[PDB]
RNA sequence: GAAACUGCGAAUGGCUCAUUAAAUCAGUUAUCGUUUAUUUGAUAGUAUACUUGGAUAACCGUGGUAAUUCUAGAG
RNA sequence: AUUCAUAAUAACUUUUCGAAUCGCAUGGCCUUGUGCUGGCGAUGGUUCAUUCAAAUUUCUGCCCUAUCAACUUUCGAUGGUAGGAUAGUGGCCUACCAUGGUUUCAACGGGUAACGGGGAAUAAGGGUUCGAUUCCGGAGAGGGAGCCUGAGAAACGGCUACC
């Protein structure tokens, strides 16, 4: 209801081929909209694609209503993929959260490779022959 | 007391076993690297001459050349020594090793066949193995194929072909120290850069010389007006 | 302590970087380079905390890995490059240029300059002596070495250097009447003009200076950076203020006056 | 793109306050009394060459010890 | 401020190094030979400079204690000459020699429920008390000692030995 998008402190960022500014939502009678919704409104306002828009860090003033945030308007999915981290892309869907094990499991494996010199196959076959 | 004989001529190894302690006396009190007559060892061994290359004792410790004891000692081992692999640079560990003199207390004796006898062992003399890779440096290719300096070495390196069902191909080593126009260009570039640098330093020295003589001239007039 | 320190605690970082207290434990540690650790501004501070071109240090890494950022014209990728006094920082991708210059308040202000301007700098003569093969050289305050200088040059003199060929364009003799700019001390960032120099053998020489407004202020000789030949003519552009100190009441008056 | 060789780092950091009373430490000096990887400047034309050799790892292969980030013979 | 830098001469050296390395583009010249050539670079290298360090180092400044008044000097204590060792100065160590060095302006010895400092608590002023601990400096890795590697460690998530 009467959602408005208000921008200040705009930096044209060619080094990362993007653009940095601050984004304010003026929404009454509502909790707040999802970040993705601000991405579609930013897209419609600035006639850029959805995947070239990224926003983050939204906080509302005391008393409800108005919220601030920070957003990036890239100039391709290619650019928004070149200059961006994995967690934002997993948020949107432009990537996938890689299925690594836990930190303890990975560290324990890496320490467990410190007890073998040379290739794993060599040790495996050697131990198999000695366990006959 | 298992015997780990190997025949380098064919790249063949076979671990045999001797139990009758009356049939191993020919090695007792021998050292590492010394030669031994295979006639007295068993029966399949007539005519054979072996080189004592190493061994491990009943506790597993390896023999080490130069420790003239028939028992174990502890030595501070460092980089370059036998029986030790350093874990970090400069590390030295004190380790237990077996001497180079052969006794009954060994578990295994390592042997190399120096000259074949008259019979054949089922897998130690009759068969052969090939050398897993061929020459990789150019001049070793020349030496081993008897090639000439001027012969094209690119296309006569040996290839090995892996047959994974279809789309099959050979895999060939890169030749190091092969000469290319790239190598010549790099050498020319370095020589030219040395030439250029020497030139520009000579020019700079000359220009500074003229600057010195110039201010000499003006200084001479400046002092000549007093 | 067994060997060289590689970390710089945030509270131990020089204050003239205006590093906020509560960001995190550590501060950028400027690499060994042309300028002293304390009297230099590493590039990550310049390209993040001043220009806000990057939100963080990872994006600083990305920006410099793409040949964007330049120091004295040459391309640098060392995020912690000790950029210091008179250094010229070129940003061709943004079409923007800078020069590290001490604003009067005591810091490195964000001093924009032109492309024609961003092709030279200035250098104080530390010493003059003969190297190997009798070749004379002079050492500058930025670790630059130049062979075959003018046979008249001595210590405490400023030279003009082209950022492309590394050659000396023109210089200045140190004597009374020169426009200068204090390099250290409490008089940091302010622009004055030489009045007199007092010579203490074995001690530290003292120099007497005067701002455009009549104010006589003394300073250690080792903090004097000659910037011109006479009053009113620097050899580089000066920041918003021209290096004259204004008292707190004066600045408050000016703030009220400007804002209405 | 494993392994291994080579190079670099591992002398930073983090923890603690036991020792320590002109010692440590603080401000202030000195190196015309020394070493310094790295960084950044410079900087060497000096009176078989279409580019020299031989080792070893990685690797396949025989193993030994109850056991260790143990290793030996051979190609 | 120098026997400084730099330069010269005569000789010396188990001869230091003055590039047998690597990636992408492949251009231009013809006296058309797998020709002569040459663009951004990687890495490396002697010396000097610089930067990051280090090691020494000047002056002044520490709590309680005399039921601690003399201390140091055999086996270095204070100094001189010569050497050895060190990265380098220096009793750092050795040889010979001299007999010096500190102390009531508190040496030396003993205590510390003592790491030092920036600081903290209370505070009319002057003071009193605290600071293991977010920063700086030091020291240690069970206790001791000795080393390897390396520019840099007497390193302990390095080694060696004893307890």
């Amino acid at each position: 209801d009467a959602v408005t998008i208000r921008t200040r402190k705009v930096i044209s960022n060619p080094l990362l081929a993007r653009r940095q500014f601050v984004i304010d939502v003026l929404h009454p009678n509502r909790a707040n909209v999802s970040k993705d919704e601000l991405r579609e409104k930013l897209a419609e306002i600035y006639k850029a694609e959805k995947d070239a828009v990224s926003v983050f860090g939204f906080r509302t003033q005391f008393g409800g209503g108005k919220s601030t945030g920070f957003g990036l308007i890239y100039q391709s999915v290619a650019d928004a993929k070149r200059f961006e981290p994995a967690y934002r892309l997993v948020r949107y869907g432009l990537a996938e959260k890689v299925e690594k094990a836990s930190r303890q499991q990975r560290k324990q494996k890496k320490n467990r490779d410190k007890k073998i010199f040379g290739t794993q196959r060599r040790a495996q076959k050697r131990a198999a022959r000695r366990n006959a | 007391m298992k015997l780990n004989i190997s025949y380098p001529a064919n790249g063949t190894q076979k671990s045999i076993d001797i139990d009758d302690e009356h049939k191993l006396r020919v090695f007792y009190e021998k050292r590492m690297g010394q030669e031994v007559e295979g006639d007295s060892v068993g029966d399949e061994f007539k005519g054979y001459i072996f080189k004592i290359t190493g061994g491990n004792d009943k506790q597993g410790f390896p023999m080490k050349q130069g420790v003239m004891h028939p028992t174990r000692v502890r030595l501070l081992l460092s980089k370059g020594h036998s029986c030790y692999r350093p874990r970090r640079t400069g590390e030295r560990k004190r380790k237990s090793v077996r001497g180079c003199i052969v006794a009954q207390d060994l578990s295994v004796l390592a042997l190399s066949i120096v000259k074949q006898g008259d019979n054949e062992i089922e897998g130690l003399t009759d068969t052969t193995v090939p050398k897993r890779l061929g020459p990789k440096r150019a001049n070793h290719i020349r030496k081993f194929f008897g090639l000439t300096k001027e012969d094209d070495v690119r296309d006569f390196v040996v290839r090995r072909e892996v047959t994974k069902g279809d789309k099959t191909y050979t895999k060939a080593p890169k030749i190091q120290r092969l000469v290319t126009p790239q190598t010549l260009q790099r050498k020319r570039a370095l020589k030219a850069k040395k030439v250029k640098n020497a030139q520009q330093q000579r020019d700079a020295a000359a220009e500074y010389a003229q600057l010195l003589a110039k201010r000499l001239h003006e200084r001479k007039e400046e002092r000549a007006e007093i | 302590a067994r060997g060289p320190k590689k970390h710089l605690k945030r509270l131990a970082a020089p204050s003239h970087w205006m590093l906020d207290k509560l960001s995190g434990t550590y501060a950028p540690r400027p690499s060994a380079g042309p300028h002293k650790l304390r009297e230099s501004l590493p590039l990550v501070v310049f390209l993040r905390n001043r220009l806000k071109y990057a939100l963080n240090g990872r994006e600083v890494k990305a920006i410099m890995m793409q040949q964007h950022v330049q120091v004295d014209g040459k391309v640098r990728t060392d995020t912690t490059y000790p950029a210091g006094f008179m250094d010229v920082i070129t940003l061709e991708a943004t079409n923007e240029h800078f020069r590290l210059v001490y604003d009067v308040k005591g810091k490195f202000a964000v001093h924009r300059i032109s492309a024609e301007e961003a092709a030279y700098k200035l250098g104080k003569v530390k010493k003059v002596q003969l190297g190997k093969k009798g070749v004379p050289y002079v050492v500058t305050h930025d670790g630059r070495t130049i062979r075959y200088p003018d046979p008249l040059i001595r210590a405490n003199d400023t030279v003009k250097i082209d950022l492309a060929t590394g050659k000396i364009d023109d210089f200045i003799k140190f004597d009374t009447g020169r426009l200068v700019m204090v390099t250290g001390g409490r008089n940091l960032g302010r622009v004055g003009v030489i009045v007199h120099r007092e010579k203490h053998e074995g001690g530290f020489d003292l120099v007497h200076i005067k701002d455009a407004l009549e104010n006589t202020f003394v300073t250690r000789l080792s903090n004097v950076f000659v910037i011109g030949t006479e009053a009113g003519k620097p050899w580089v552009s000066l920041p918003k203020g021209k290096g004259i100190k204004l008292s707190i009441s004066e600045e408050r008056d000016r703030r009220r006056a400007q804002q209405g």
